[PDB]
């Protein structure tokens, strides 16, 4: 369980650039967190997947190919009191 | 006398306060080390976002200036300006 | 128009991706990978935000769905021009 707190998306907007007003923290407004936190988010759920000995390799020649995100229809985005 | 606008008035108040060659560099660092809690702070209190560009490209488009936190209004009367807004 | 990062340390911290090819100088030498190569994960936050804003107008609610294949490796400071279809 992550709690999304006001402090890491900040830091994750400035390390990913993100200017967009709907993720900086403003009066009148719930502050929303990227999809993109997702990742950051089950990062450790993923990359566990790749450590069972049946899948058995080099783990050093891995090469991340592809990732896609997809939101469930009628689910809303990720917000600051979120616990996740 | 002496005054400033917006910004520059740090550096009025640095002007009466500065006699000699020493003293004026003691209250010019006053002065710059201010403006940098003055930069920092209008930006870590309202963080500017980006803007949509269907926005700014009306706005380049339509003649008037990219958008920003302050805006000029020239050939109206403050009566009348507070009746726009 | 979008560019990589100076260095990798900062998306690495943030994120929990540690892997060591993206920051260290001797694992990404060891992989005979051309260098401390950008994550994919910025790449996969930096061009989706690009299409959060000169797609979706800037509107955050919009974009549902995002996926991309990391068909090529980008050294930092590298300049990526996207193109939106």
């Amino acid at each position: 369980e992550i709690t999304i707190s006001s402090q890491t998306i900040s830091e994750f907007t400035h390390a990913i650039g993100n200017k967009c007003d709907a993720f900086v923290d403003r009066p009148g407004k719930a502050t929303l967190a990227p999809m993109d936190f997702a990742i950051v988010i089950g990062w450790k759920a993923i990359i566990k997947a790749i450590f069972p000995k049946s899948v058995d390799g080099d783990l050093l020649k891995l090469v991340h190919l592809s990732n896609g995100y997809k939101m469930i229809t009628g689910a809303a985005p990720l917000k600051k009191g979120d616990v996740v | 006398w002496s005054t400033g606008h917006s910004q520059g008035l740090v550096t009025a108040v640095t002007i009466a306060a500065s006699d000699s060659w020493d003293s004026f560099l003691k209250n010019s660092l006053t002065a710059v080390s201010l403006l940098l809690f003055i930069g920092s702070r209008c930006l870590s209190t309202y963080p500017r976002t980006s803007l949509p560009p269907t926005m700014l490209q009306d706005s380049l488009d339509n003649g008037e200036g990219r958008p920003s936190p302050m805006l000029s209004v020239r050939d109206l009367s403050i009566k009348q300006v507070e009746k726009f807004i | 128009t979008s560019k990589a990062p100076g260095t990798n340390e900062p998306y690495a911290i943030v994120s929990g991706d540690y892997n060591p090819i993206h920051v260290s100088r001797v694992f990404a030498a060891y992989a005979k990978l051309p260098g401390t190569i950008t994550h994919g994960m910025y790449s996969s936050a930096s061009i989706r935000a690009l299409v959060e804003e000169w797609a979706a107008n800037n509107v955050a609610a919009r974009v549902r769905a995002f996926k991309c294949d990391f068909v090529g490796m980008v050294l930092p400071n590298d300049t990526l021009q996207t193109t939106m279809e």
